[PDB]
């Protein structure tokens, strides 16, 4: 690996810097070299692995719409033929999407997972796990888009059954969690009424465990909790 | 689309 | 080159695609490529070169600008050491930066420049030449600064001269030249009156022109005449 | 920063 040769927090300010400076694929190559270092990784520099892949995947997932919808259009009735152009570009971003989500499902299956012993952690790397396999299926199509989801489902639910023995209904991680769980219901799961319920539970047991809260652990959950309400709004 | 963090 | 395989057609399609997706690395790959096909550009895929590489060189500039400022607040009195990783990494940032502007510059050099006899193509890439060169110049310290300034100079100059001669005040490629050669004297040659005579006298004239000219072309026209006014503004 | 096109 390219990083190999640069000290661990040197990869770690590194990507602070490229945070600060918006360059989220430099930031998730540094992150990449620090995980690959084979310590574990603390809290802080959790987020940072999350957020720098969360935006690299996120641009694509948002480029790859932007041409699916061309493609699609362009197969309607009475479109003129344009040739293979749209659907050869759409395949190439689709490919550089699955490139990056296989990249963090490798990161995460040697060895973040494995050593990840503290509630935490574990429910934090399965979300991502939840996460990266549901963006591999918003693309699938084939003999495994069944197989890709049923990954996606198998941990989110690890992390859901963890999170909820060892983690308050306000951790804000169990929160996310729960939020993009609901989404992949209702976007890939086919599973509306199991989203709704989901997010409706969650937010009414949040509710209720605010009052053990200092002011500023009301925060991100009384934010994430915006957002599960958002979506509940979307869809009723 | 859905919000997701 | 990795675009050799593909059809011209194809590139600028593609192109048009990236666009759309705001895929401006890819955007920028695949008008390399159709220059590289020897073949000269329309107006609108001039249009597109300029577009895809002013965004790409646009987000490193932003980037090096939030770098070098880490890097200068690191280097005041009482700041703590912390290593060489900020000077690295706006390193890293610069040279890719140079990279960029670097190809922009041999395209115009082999060969649009030498084959662009219209006055529309000659200026725009003249332009563009001024252009790179500038931001070569905003990154620029050592033994060719001077140099590098000097090369910008003399493209936004000779495209300075034709435009005068070829081509009417409202022109929108005579006015965008003037509006950046404006900001070149102001920002870079340390030529302040000569930055506000330049857009003062680029503006007045456009406005005497403008009589001339539709609806539509009063329009891109206008509307560079309000960025040299916003200009004018902030300088006075 | 100053506008440029
Ligand atoms: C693998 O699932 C990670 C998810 C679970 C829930 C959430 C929490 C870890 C949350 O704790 C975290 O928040 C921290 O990181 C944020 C980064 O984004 C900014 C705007 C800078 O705010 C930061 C917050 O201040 C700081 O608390 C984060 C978010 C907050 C804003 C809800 C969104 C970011 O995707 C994330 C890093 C991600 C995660
Ligand atoms: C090498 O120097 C190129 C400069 C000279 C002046 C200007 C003209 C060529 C101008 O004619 C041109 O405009 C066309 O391309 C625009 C692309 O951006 C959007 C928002 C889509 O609008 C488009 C306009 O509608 C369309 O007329 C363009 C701009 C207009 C909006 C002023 C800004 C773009 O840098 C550029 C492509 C660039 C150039
Ligand atoms: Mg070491
Ligand atoms: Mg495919
Ligand atoms: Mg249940
Ligand atoms: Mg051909
Ligand atoms: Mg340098
Ligand atoms: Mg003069």
């Amino acid at each position: 690996g390219a990083m190999g040769s640069m000290e661990r927090a040197s990869l770690i300010q590194k990507a602070k810097l490229a945070e600060q400076a918006e360059r989220y694929e430099d930031m998730a190559a540094f992150m990449k070299g620090a995980v690959e270092k084979g310590e574990e990784l603390s809290c802080e520099e959790r987020n940072l692995l999350s957020v720098a892949y969360k935006n690299v995947v996120g641009g694509q997932r948002a480029a790859w719409r932007v041409l699916s919808s061309i493609e699609q259009k362009s197969n309607e009735e009475g479109s003129e033929e344009k040739g293979p152009e749209v659907r050869e570009y759409r395949e190439k971003v689709e490919t550089e999407l699955q490139g990056v989500c296989d990249t963090v499902l490798g990161l995460l299956d040697s060895h973040l997972i494995k050593e990840a012993g503290d509630a935490e952690s574990r429910v934090f790397y399965l979300k991502m796990k939840g996460d990266y396999y549901r963006y591999l299926a918003e693309v699938a199509t084939g003999d495994d888009k069944k197989r890709i989801i049923d990954s996606a489902r198998s941990a989110y639910q690890e992390a859901m059954d963890i999170s909820k023995k060892e983690m308050p209904p306000t951790n804000p991680i169990r929160l996310g969690l729960a939020l993009n769980f609901s989404v992949f219901h209702y976007e890939i799961a086919n599973s509306p009424e199991e989203a709704i319920s989901l997010a409706k539970t969650t937010f009414d047991e949040a509710m209720a465990d605010l009052h053990t809260l200092s002011e500023d652990s009301y925060k991100d959950s009384t934010l994430i909790m915006q957002l599960l309400r958002d979506n509940l709004t979307l869809w009723t | 689309f859905p919000a997701t963090v």
